[PDB]
């Protein structure tokens, strides 16, 4: 868990990187017990008891927010987040875990690493991660790679800096989407 | 293999601008990430900026506010920095890096161009000067003297020296040159030979200064 | 502004050993380091980032470690393909810094220089100004100490030192303190020497002449 949890860094949520981790002891009772994340919001499943239930695949899609986009990932509620970078569909069966993590992710200045589509040209799909940046076209003036009117990079830095508020700070955030149990013997 | 290659040596006077320029070999432009340093001669790397070769984005230094400039061309895709107010602390070498490639951005440098030499005076292109380096039999040091060719008062960098146009390779030593008050360049050359063949043989420093176009010779007279 | 020292500023191996870095910061770093090496004449080499990743085509030697402060870089044997400096930079927060620079040598045993002396040709005794030359040959290691007594006087401020790099397969250091002067200084001295102190020596070791 610890792995695909809080590693060194992670990713943006443009690239969210599902990380498939299964066929060993699921414990979340020990995930429940350290409480080092302030979100655990299980939709679908119950959290407390998700190390005895046993499923047969459970992913990892590992990105960071900030503390204003971590609500707009919702099962349902589309936004910035659930709309144009990573979408939660409404099957949601897993549990989404998020904790603060400037210590090893916000730079000062902003994050340069970590970039968020703002304005992606077409609406993004259920559990996709565009990573193409095609200039939003605002109706006219076609933007197929030009820049000016009605043009709109999608990719936008997200301003990640410790001296930021909570509300504009890296949220790291690994979703479990359940489809790997705990002694069973 | 992404490659980096930029413009060549460049020597500039104090208050003129200057722009340096290199070339990118990229096989993705996926947000590329341009990103400049600066290398005073042997002392520390002091950091330049980074410019979005993506879009357009000009994050600059804090010690070099106000004053430096940075773009880049897109079909082209080279990347270009005006450097402007330039002072005598200026000089050094000049360092296009980047090409994150995989990953959108970072923070450190993979890719790194192989350097260009800016150097900020006030003189002007000027022959070098040169004397011999003559020893004495009272240093007879195992039947083995030193000798050597003195070159005084030149500009600007460098003058490549031989002795007897390659005639000789043992035991030679150039030294590098060295700044004087007078705002010029000055470097010693020197070679030991034994003593035993020094009266009886022929040996003739051989210095070049294309900027300046002389060739120079002067035998040594013991 | 994050403040970067690095220790021992120079250090000694043999080629097949094991040699220490250690990059000291003065204020606190979430594993936010690059290891980079420095060959003399070239374009820097990259071969950790992140303070402990080992970054492709490399040589499997190479091994960072540490987090919080103390950083350190190890490699296990050690080839020719090593001699060169060595640089941490932090990536933590704003303007980014480098290191002092750590480079190795080669060692062997405590050679001792050959010292010499030029006088002024007559040449530059008609430019205007007179230039001295003391030069040690074949010293190890760079580490020198030389001196210039005119008219049994020591001399300073006019004197300048210029030393080669380490050879190649010499592995030996070469020297040249040179003494200029203006001509009303030339005849009003009238004998002139340069002294060197020297690791290898027995003794402090001095050479000197006089007018021809």
């Amino acid at each position: 868990f610890g792995e695909v949890f809080n590693a060194t860094r992670f990713a943006s949520v443009y690239a969210w990187n599902r990380k498939r981790i299964s066929n060993c002891v699921a414990d979340y009772s020990v995930l429940y017990n350290s409480a080092s994340f302030s979100t655990f919001k299980c939709y679908g499943v119950s959290p407390t008891k998700l190390n005895d239930l046993c499923f047969t695949n459970v992913y990892a899609d590992s990105f960071v927010i900030r503390g204003d986009e971590v609500r707009q990932i919702a099962p349902g509620q589309t936004g910035k987040i659930a709309d144009y970078n990573y979408k939660l569909p409404d099957d949601f069966t897993g549990c989404v875990i998020a904790w603060n993590s400037n210590n090893l992710d916000s730079k000062v200045g902003g994050n340069y690493n970590y970039l968020y589509r703002l304005f992606r040209k077409s609406n993004l799909k259920p559990f996709e991660r565009d990573i193409s940046t095609e200039i939003y076209q605002a109706g006219s003036t076609p933007c197929n790679g030009v820049e000016g009117f009605n043009c709109y990079f999608p990719l936008q830095s997200y301003g990640f800096q410790p001296t930021n508020g909570v509300g504009y700070q890296p949220y790291r955030v690994v979703v479990l989407s359940f489809e790997v149990c705990g002694p069973k013997k | 293999q992404v490659q980096l290659v930029q413009s060549g040596a460049e020597v500039k006077k104090p208050g003129a601008s200057v722009k340096v320029s290199c070339k990118a070999s990229g096989y993705t432009f996926t947000t590329y990430a341009m990103h400049w340093v600066r290398q005073a001669p042997g002392q520390r790397l002091e950091w330049m900026g980074w410019i979005n070769a993506g879009n357009g984005n000009t994050k600059y230094s804090q010690k070099f506010q106000g004053r430096v400039t940075i773009t880049r061309d897109t079909s082209a895709s080279t990347a270009y920095m005006e450097l402007s107010s330039l002072r005598s602390e200026d000089t050094a070498v000049y360092y296009c890096a980047g090409g994150g490639g995989r990953r959108l951005q970072f923070d450190y440098f993979d890719y790194w161009g192989q350097g260009t030499l800016v150097t900020v005076s006030s003189a002007s292109t000027k022959g070098p000067s040169v004397f011999p380096l003559a020893p004495s039999s009272k240093s007879t040091s195992g039947g083995t003297a030193a000798l050597g060719c003195l070159v005084k008062d030149y500009f600007p960098e460098p003058v490549t020296v031989s002795w007897n146009s390659g005639a000789l390779t043992s035991g030679v030593h150039t030294f590098p040159a060295v700044l004087q008050s007078s705002g010029l360049y000055s470097l010693s050359s020197v070679v030991t030979v034994p003593s035993s063949s020094l009266g009886t043989q022929t040996y003739i420093c051989n210095v070049n200064h294309k900027p300046s176009n002389t060739k120079v010779d002067k035998k040594v007279e013991p | 502004d994050i403040q970067m020292t690095q220790s021992p500023s120079t250090l000694s191996a043999s080629v097949g050993d094991r040699v220490t870095i250690t990059c000291r910061a003065s204020q606190s770093i979430s594993s936010w380091l690059a290891w980079y090496q420095q060959k003399p004449g070239k374009a820097p080499k990259l071969l950790i980032y992140d303070a402990s990743s080992l970054e492709s085509g490399v040589p499997s030697r190479f091994s960072g470690s540490g987090s919080g402060t103390e950083f350190t870089l190890t490699i296990s044997s050690l080839q020719p393909d090593d001699f060169a400096t060595y640089y941490c930079q932090q990536y933590n927060g704003y303007p980014w810094t480098f290191g002092q620079g750590t480079k190795v040598e080669i060692k062997r045993t405590v050679a001792a220089p050959s010292v010499f002396i030029f006088p002024p040709s007559d040449e530059q005794l008609k430019s205007g100004t007179a230039s001295v030359v003391c030069l040690l040959n074949n010293f190890y290691p760079r580490e020198a100490k030389v001196q210039w007594k005119v008219d049994n006087a020591l001399q300073s401020g006019n004197s300048q030192e210029s030393v080669t790099e380490q050879d190649s397969k010499d592995s030996t250091y070469s020297l040249s303190s040179t003494l200029t002067l203006s001509k009303a200084d030339y005849e009003k001295h009238k004998v002139y020497a340069c002294e060197v102190t020297h690791q290898g020596l027995s003794s402090p070791v001095t050479k000197s002449f006089n007018r021809g």
